[PDB]
């Protein structure tokens, strides 16, 4: 409900200036840390990632709900940790760029919403386990 | 589905811890 809030407002401001452009305090730093570490993530997986992207094919919103049930299988192995949270994050900057590349910007609010779902969702407990936002921020010193 | 995103995320966060 509030951890949502905060998670969506830093995925979703995130994801929407990554797409050519540009409430809290520590969603500010938050914000930062993800700058940083998103932004390198794209950079050393760049190929990695065109290979999911291709492999999974994305036109519409019909896609984009389909992406989030594979978000949700990442967390399977029973592993949490801050790598996969920001990876997805990450992933999804990603796919909001191609989101656009093909006029389709309506589509990157429901991505953020969609993997927002995920953490708040299906991870709250390891998520309030970890302090958060904070110690997101934290952990990518 | 796709659980690459693992290797990836699980990689991402090791070269962190320790570098």
């Amino acid at each position: 409900d509030e951890l949502y809030r905060q998670s969506l407002e830093i995925i979703s401001r995130y994801l929407r200036e990554q797409a050519t452009g540009a409430s809290g305090a520590t969603s500010r730093k938050a914000l930062e840390t993800l700058r940083r570490v998103g932004d390198g993530v794209q950079r050393n997986h760049e190929t990695a990632f065109q290979g999911m992207l291709r492999k999974l094919d994305i036109k519409n919103e019909d896609d984009v709900k389909s992406l989030s049930r594979v978000m949700i299988h990442v967390f399977s192995d029973g592993v949490t940790n801050w790598g996969r949270i920001v990876t997805l994050i990450s992933f999804g900057a990603f796919v909001a760029k191609h989101l656009k590349t093909i006029n389709q910007e309506s589509c990157i609010e429901p991505l953020a919403e969609s993997i927002t779902d995920v953490l708040v969702r299906t991870k709250r407990d390891w998520l309030v386990k970890q302090r958060g936002w904070d110690g997101f921020v934290e952990f990518f010193h | 589905a796709l659980e690459t995103l693992r290797r990836v995320g699980d990689g991402v966060l090791r070269n962190h811890l320790t570098a």
